[PDB]
């Protein structure tokens, strides 16, 4: 007999409230082959405690329903009765009670990329889709899932994107071997790493802003670089910690992995302490205040790194992942908010985070998965933090002027003291006037340099501030 | 039933249709629960292993009409709801909840029947299933007791935590650093070699096979360092007792090595007193010579004291040992049979003899008593034992071959024992599980003495003063002992050898129950450590202060011989700070407690009405004294009594029955003859003069005139508790889920709260606020909202909760009262100080309490004729029609006494055609006029917000209607 399978999902769009909803999937009861396919009328009663929340009546061949507007940290009771719709005879009944807990529960869907396409593999229904058909195969794949955007690097070394309902748009073309790829989903910055092929080989971290993309091919900017003779692997962007964490290894010693990173605001180098040298790093929980990392050391064991305490953390999934072997835990490992996925012996295994057990095991073809990625919960800031700030203030700070030119610094703006994260897509626009002489549309982080100014002469700059989201909402 | 019984004539609520639908549905679910109750309560759910409960039942036929069934779980060592489970129609349930590992569980089913909260069934519990062990422990090990024994040692006793999450292996102790692992069977550790007079911090953790648990934190002082007297300033005195020569000696550099007593017979044992200074001498033949001395010389000779044998003593018993209790003034004897050693305690006269323990064949070498810590110790050649003074509990400390003479320090709690066969130092604690070595200087001494950090070892010619690290060949001072052959007993004559002072005390858990001019206060005694017994004495006098914050004046009263104190003569409506300490016999008091803000009641005859579970009713004051047993007899389990006038009261019992009682004259006064079933609560409007109750079977509110018994159904649905504001006529009601307001118009209906469930509420009409209790999952959460900012005032956690409909508002104090569900306590929370929860105990004549009310000092006001609508004049009801389609009825407008808003309800009868209107003007337009000259019947019901006037019924002839368009 086929049981009622309910999964809660928490879907968060930027400038919108997170919505937590319950997806119910129930298979049909077994019918004879002489009888045709029958309509099953599914009656659901959702209960909060002793009161009734929602009630839906659906004519479906198999139950695929969605209860909206659930609240976190509360026990719900879904009572489903299945009748045959033509006759009224009761096919079955089910009663699922569910504490919600959206940080440990999600829908088991992965994004898999072979040489032909990028698809979604739902591990419950064992069904495969195709989101985008690729002419050339995918080497690295990250995503922004508030707007369902896929960002990937092809074999011809080009960085591309996909929104549903359009063509694959070309974002960048670069001329070296890309070692790793990451995205900050809040500020819409794509970071990657390129191989530098001098005789001490290095890797340079390039960034691109998605708010500056209007349909033509952009070019990346060098932000940081590693020390010479060392190389990068497995770039993970932590936006709420404002960090960029990679595995820095030395060329010739790939099993000496050390957890290195940069700080995303001021560019300062940061170090994280491990008890053993590493081979592989994967992204973790990505929840604010409880960010983890799944990281594999040189003996093929895993720690769940808590990055605030900077320590390994014991869990019940750790021995079950270490029983699979080194090649399975080092090749493909992904983690969303609800599950944790590994590939071993042409089969994808999903381990639940709440129950700490093996939940799903789905067999594959020998070339169906080359890259695995998960729908991890990208926690967005609130609506005052993402948008343009109300108060103007003295954001423009004058430096020490020479007689010929002044180096006006353009810093990066947070909206209030309640918003610790930077505002996405910040563009200053400046007139220069003699207290126009010059017009600039310039982003945050760089400086304006202000040549051909007269000595012993007052000057004025005036500017409006714009963000990506105030252009999207058409706010003034 | 509101949507099923929807009619276009009686709108918006066809009230008897809704009441008949709701009463038929509760009768249906009552008959279904009475049908399936035996099959639920016989059938046990079975567990199998995802974890799966199989219950031998089925879902009901109207399965979606009922509430959700709940699987409930219980720890084996209350029932909480399981959150994650998956059941099909044959109850083959799969638990998806992350259970606590290595915890045994029991599971059961809860089947509700409809929306009624009374009709639940509980299945029997499962056989007990333990979760398999995995992971680190999540519970810190809670320490029981943690104290400094002396300046160098530290003792801790603990128990394991609740969720061990595995089989227990070892506990880790960290002292700040000193770390130590101890195995699973031991739960007591004593450290050593600590610094004197600093506090240490102890960190205790639990270790199983998988990992290490959380860390328990402790702050604990050692004892301060004793003053070290040198050899030049040693002012002590010793009494060395040999078998044939007893000599008292001064430990000065100019010491007198002076004879006190010579006995030619060999003495078996001595007993030494401190205030009396008496050396009892028991010889080898068994006769006792009581010998009083004074400061090392004779003041009285030896007297032969005869012990009574009695009917306990059947055979011959020859005494050998002696020990003298300095608290009880009683001796303890070990006796020899001429065939076993049995120890009999006796008085100083020797007549009141009673045995302790059982007889054993081993010979007792020394009997010593800790009278302060309540222990008698007997040492034999096989073991050292420990007994309490009443002989209740028996313990053996250490087994060893042939131990020597041990010395008990009471305030160090360490037995120091010296085998002459070993020649090395041994420290035993009072539980006997701690055995420790120390360095000893080499010589074999039969006895010793301990003086601070110094050690006195008697030689055959001299005495050796060492500090247990310097050599015995070079003592710091020497005193000659040349007339003594051997030294079996050395007694140090200090007051610290036999102290009456326990040297530890700090009272706690101070509780003050306050009145207008008095206060009853109780504090907990400081608890006993495991090192002393139940026969240990800590007889104290407690000193209590009242600090007035108005005058900032501290008054202290001392010599209170018990933990309870009835303090009198307080000025009313005043706040103080009350603090207690414990003073010993020696006059060294304890530390201060934390003060509590203790506000008195205001001045007035403030009487509380208590009602039992047996129907007895008593009137106390606010302290619970001054009781008057009232004349009337209530029924079983009554609720709070609602008074209409001063003779007639109404109450609800525990089974939902509503009862009227006339207190003064019982032959008349109640308009309803029988009790009425299924009633939630009851209240009364004095201004309208109407009794409002919730009929739970009709989920309605019934309003009754108390002078006539005429009942009106009123459209408030699913309500349990009512309170009506008499100023505006607004009814305030609380459901199980929500709390809200009903007015005369639908615009005045406002919802204050939606959720556990609301247990009781109370309305504050004067200050325009409202309070309610939410009885959640083990936490009573009290709230406050204005009548036009919702905050949680106080959350009380625990398994004890409130009686439903038991929150009253103490107006003079400005507090909230609720009776607890056990019926032996009430809790009171003031509004100015939210954090203090005083408890009122219940008087013992009505020992389970079911109701507590604050009686008002003023009488209840009479009914108001200013809210009664006047009757509509039947001559003034005119059917005057205008031009076009304006065919309307008007009347003279009904007023009230005070000028209140009078609305109208109107009924038209065109024969069999019916039309109802709800009106706010003296005016009604008739629409579907039948034009053929009928006799219209018009009935008018005027009303106000509080009550309704009489019905005016007229019959009018229709005017002729010629156009039909
Ligand atoms: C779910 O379906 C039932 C049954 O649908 C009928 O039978 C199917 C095999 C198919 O042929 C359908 O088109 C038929 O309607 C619905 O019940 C019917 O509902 C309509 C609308 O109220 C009513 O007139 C009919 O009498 C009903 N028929 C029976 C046999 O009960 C039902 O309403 C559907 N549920 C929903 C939410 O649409
Ligand atoms: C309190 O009110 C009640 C009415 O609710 C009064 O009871 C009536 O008393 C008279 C005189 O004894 C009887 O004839 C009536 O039958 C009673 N009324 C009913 C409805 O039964 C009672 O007298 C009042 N008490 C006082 C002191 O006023
Ligand atoms: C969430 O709800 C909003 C409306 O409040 C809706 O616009 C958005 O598409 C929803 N996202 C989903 C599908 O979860
Ligand atoms: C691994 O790298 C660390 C950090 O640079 C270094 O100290 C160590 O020697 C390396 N170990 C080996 C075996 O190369
Ligand atoms: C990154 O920089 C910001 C701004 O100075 C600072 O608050 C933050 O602590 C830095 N982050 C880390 C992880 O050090
Ligand atoms: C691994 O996969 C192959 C595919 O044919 C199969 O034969 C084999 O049994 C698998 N091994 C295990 C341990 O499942
Ligand atoms: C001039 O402009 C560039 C481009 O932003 C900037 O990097 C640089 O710091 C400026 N200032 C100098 C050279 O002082
Ligand atoms: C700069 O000046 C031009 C000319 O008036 C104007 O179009 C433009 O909007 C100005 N920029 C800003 C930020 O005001
Ligand atoms: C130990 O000293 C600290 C330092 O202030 C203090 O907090 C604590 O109360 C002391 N502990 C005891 C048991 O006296
Ligand atoms: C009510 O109205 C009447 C008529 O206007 C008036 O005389 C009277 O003062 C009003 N107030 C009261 C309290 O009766």
């Amino acid at each position: 007999p086929r049981r009622l399978r309910v999964f809660v999902e928490r879907l968060a769009t930027a400038l919108q409230e997170a919505n937590v909803s319950a997806v119910l999937r129930w298979d049909a009861p077994e019918q004879g082959q002489e009888a045709p396919m029958q309509a099953l009328e599914y009656h659901i009663s959702c209960w909060v405690g002793s009161e009734l929340h929602e009630e839906l009546r659906l004519n479906q061949s198999a139950l695929e329903a969605r209860v909206e507007h659930l609240q976190p940290d509360q026990t719900y009771h879904f009572q489903v009765e299945a009748r045959v719709a033509a006759t009224g005879a009761a096919a079955g009944a089910a009663s699922h009670a569910l504490h919600v807990a959206p940080e440990v529960q999600a829908v088991p869907r992965v994004l898999y990329a072979n040489a032909e396409f990028i698809g979604e593999l739902d591990l419950d229904t064992r069904n495969r889709r195709r989101l985008v058909h690729t002419a050339s195969p995918v080497e690295h794949l990250v995503g922004i899932e508030g707007e369902q955007r896929l960002l990937w690097v092809n074999e011809h070394v080009e960085l591309l994107t996909h929104v549903p309902g359009s063509a694959p748009a070309k974002l960048a073309r670069m001329r070296a071997e890309v070692l790793a790829l990451a995205v900050d989903w809040i500020q819409r910055i794509v970071y990657w790493a390129e191989l530098d092929a001098t005789a001490p080989q290095a890797a340079i971290i390039y960034r691109l802003d998605l708010c500056n993309f209007e349909g033509k091919i952009l070019q990346g900017e060098r932000v940081w670089s590693t020390p010479r003779g060392r190389l990068l692997k497995d770039l993970v962007a932590l936006p709420q910690a404002q960090s960029l964490i990679w595995l820095e290894y030395e060329q010739g010693s790939p099993r000496n992995g050390s957890l290195r990173g940069r700080n995303l605001t001021d560019g300062s180098e940061l170090e994280w302490a491990t008890v053993q040298p590493l081979i592989r790093l994967h992204a973790g929980s990505l929840e604010p205040g409880s960010e983890t990392l799944n990281l594999v050391d040189n003996q093929g064991k895993l720690c769940v790194y808590d990055v605030a305490r900077q320590l390994c953390t014991a869990s019940a999934l750790r021995a079950q992942l270490n029983l699979l072997g080194e090649d399975s835990i080092a090749g493909q490992l992904a983690q969303d908010s609800g599950y944790l996925y590994a590939v071993k012996n042409w089969s994808i295994r999903a381990y639940g985070r709440r129950r700490q057990q093996l939940e799903y095991t789905v067999e594959l073809e020998p070339e169906e998965v080359r890259l695995l990625q998960a729908h991890n919960y990208q926690a967005y800031p609130p609506k005052n933090c993402l948008l343009l700030p109300s108060s103007g203030g003295s954001l423009l700070k004058a430096t020490d002027c020479e007689e010929q030119r002044c180096l006006l610094n353009l810093p990066m703006i947070t909206a209030s003291e309640d918003c610790p994260l930077p505002i996405p897509g910040v563009r200053y626009q400046l007139n220069l006037t003699l207290a126009p002489l010059g017009q600039w549309l310039l982003g945050a982080g760089e400086s304006l340099n202000l040549t051909d100014l007269l000595p012993f002469t007052r000057y004025r700059v005036s500017g409006i501030l714009s963000s990506f989201y105030q252009k999207k909402l058409a706010l003034p | 039933c509101q949507e099923a019984c929807l009619s276009l004539q009686f709108y918006p609520y066809d009230m008897p249709c809704i009441g008949a639908c709701e009463m038929a549905q509760r009768d249906y679910w009552h008959l279904q629960r009475l049908a399936i109750s035996h099959l639920v309560e016989r059938t046990q759910p079975q567990l199998e292993r995802p974890l799966t409960i199989r219950w031998a039942m089925h879902f009901p036929e109207h399965y979606l009409a009922s509430r959700p069934f709940n699987i409930q779980y219980q720890f084996v060592d209350a029932w909480f709801n399981l959150a994650d489970y998956d059941c099909d129609e044959y109850y083959v349930c799969e638990i998806l909840e992350a259970l606590i590992p290595y915890t045994q569980y029991r599971f059961r089913f809860e089947l509700p029947f409809g929306e009624n909260r009374d009709e639940v069934l509980y299945s029997p519990a499962t056989p007990a299933y333990q979760t398999p062990p995995e992971g680190a422990p999540i519970s810190a090990p809670v320490i029981e007791h943690l104290m400094g024994l002396d300046d160098s040692h530290l003792a801790v006793h603990w128990h394991p935590g609740r969720f061990t999450n595995g089989p227990i292996e070892g506990y880790r102790l960290r002292l700040s650093t000193s770390e130590q692992l101890v195995p699973a069977g031991r739960g007591s550790y004593i450290f050593s070699q600590l610094q004197a007079g600093t506090n240490y911090t102890l960190a205790l953790s639990m270790i199983n096979k998988q990992g290490e648990g959380p860390v328990a934190k402790g702050f604990v002082q050692t004892h301060s360092a004793r003053n070290e007297k040198p050899a030049k300033d040693l002012t002590e005195s010793v009494l060395l007792v040999g078998r044939r020569a007893v000599m008292w000696q001064s430990l000065e550099p100019a010491g007198e090595n002076s004879m006190i007593y010579q006995s030619q017979e060999e003495l078996a044992d001595i007993a030494w007193s401190k205030r009396e200074q008496q050396l009892w001498l028991l010889n080898v033949h068994g006769e006792l010579r009581s010998l009083k001395f004074e400061s090392g010389q004779m003041v009285s000779p030896a007297q032969q004291l005869k012990l009574d044998l009695g009917n306990i003593s059947s055979g011959r018993w020859v005494p050998r040992r002696l020990s003298f209790d300095w608290l009880h003034h009683r001796l303890y004897f070990a006796m020899e049979s001429p065939e076993s050693f049995q120890i009999i305690s006796t008085d100083l006269l020797g007549e009141s003899a009673q045995k302790v323990g059982e007889s054993f064949d081993l010979p007792v070498e020394q009997l010593e008593v800790d009278a302060l810590n309540g222990w008698i110790f007997w040492r034999n050649e096989e073991s050292l034992w420990r007994q309490d003074l009443h002989g209740r509990m028996i313990h053996r400390l250490l087994r060893i071959r042939q131990p020597g003479w041990f010395l008990v320090q009471p305030q160090h709690f360490i037995i120091h024992l010296m085998l002459p066969q070993e020649g090395k130092f041994l420290e035993i604690s009072y539980d006997g599980g701690f055995k420790h070595p120390l360095p000893l200087p080499p010589p074999h001494w039969q006895s010793f003495a301990l003086l601070g950090r110094s050690l006195l070892l008697p030689d055959s010619g001299q005495l050796i003063l060492v500090e247990q690290q310097g050599q015995a060949a070079s003592p710091s001072a020497s005193w000659p002992l040349k007339n003594l052959p051997d030294c079996w007993a050395v007694i140090l004559l200090v007051p610290e050898s036999q102290p009456l002072t326990s040297a530890g005390g700090k009272p706690h858990s101070l509780k003050a129950l306050l009145g207008a001019q008095a206060a009853k206060i109780s504090w907990k005694e400081p608890e006993r450590n495991p090192y002393q017994s139940a026969d240990a004495a800590r007889s104290w006098s407690y000193e209590l202060e009242v600090l007035d914050v108005a005058s900032q004046s501290a008054f202290s009263i001392r010599n209170i011989r018990g933990p309870i104190f009835g303090l009198q003569r307080l000025q009313p409506d005043n706040l103080y700070q009350l603090r207690v300490r414990a003073i010993n016999v020696d006059g060294e008091p304890g530390e201060w407690t934390e003060p509590l803000a203790a506000r008195t009641w205001p001045l007035g005859p403030h009487r509380l009405r208590w009602a039992s579970r047996q129907g007895s009713v008593i009137h106390t004051n606010e302290l619970g004294e001054g009781l008057e047993v009232q004349q009337e007899q209530l029924e079983r389990l009554p609720g709070p009594m609602t008074m209409v006038n001063e003779s007639v009261g109404y109450y609800v019992t525990g089974d939902g029955l509503l009862h009227c009682i006339n207190l003064v004259h019982s032959q008349w006064g109640c308009p309803i003859s029988e009790p009425l079933q299924h009633v939630g609560s009851v209240t009364y409007d004095w201004r309208g003069g109407r009794v409002y109750w919730t009929d739970l079977a009709r989920n309605c509110v019934v309003r009754m005139d108390p002078w006539s018994g005429s009942r009106e159904l009123l459209p408030v649905f699913e309500a349990n508790f009512l309170a009506l504001d008499p100023r505006q006529g607004h009814l305030y009601y609380a459901t199980s889920s929500q709390l809200s307001r009903h007015g005369s118009t639908p615009d005045e209906a406002v919802t204050y709260y939606r959720v556990g469930s609301i247990a009781s509420f109370v309305l504050d009409t004067q200050q325009d606020q409202l309070f309610w209790l939410v009885k959640g999952s083990g936490a009573l959460r009290l709230y406050r909202a204005p009548l036009t900012s919702l905050q949680m005032i106080q959350q009380i956690k625990g398994v004890f909760q409130a009686v439903p409909d038991s929150l009253q508002l103490l107006r003079p104090l400005g507090a909230l009262l609720w009776l607890e569900r056990s019926g032996r306590r009430a809790r009171l929370v003031r509004l100015a100080a939210p954090l203090d929860v005083m408890e009122l105990p219940t008087p013992d004549q009505a020992s389970p309490a079911s109701a507590l009310q604050l009686l008002d000092p003023q009488p209840l006001p009479p009914r108001d004729e200013g809210v009664i609508p006047m009757t509509v004049l039947p001559d003034s009801v005119r059917l005057d029609d205008g031009h076009w389609d304006d065919f309307h009825v008007r009347w003279q407008p009904s007023t009230s006494g005070g000028n209140h808003s009078v609305s109208y309800r109107l009924l038209l009868e065109f024969g069999q055609r019916l039309q109802t209107l709800d009106l706010s003007t003296p005016f009604a337009r008739l629409t579907q006029l039948p034009q053929a000259q009928l006799q219209l019947k018009i009935s008018i019901t005027p009303r106000t917000a509080w009550r309704s006037g009489d019905t005016t019924r007229v019959q009018l002839t229709t005017p002729p209607v010629a156009p039909s368009q």
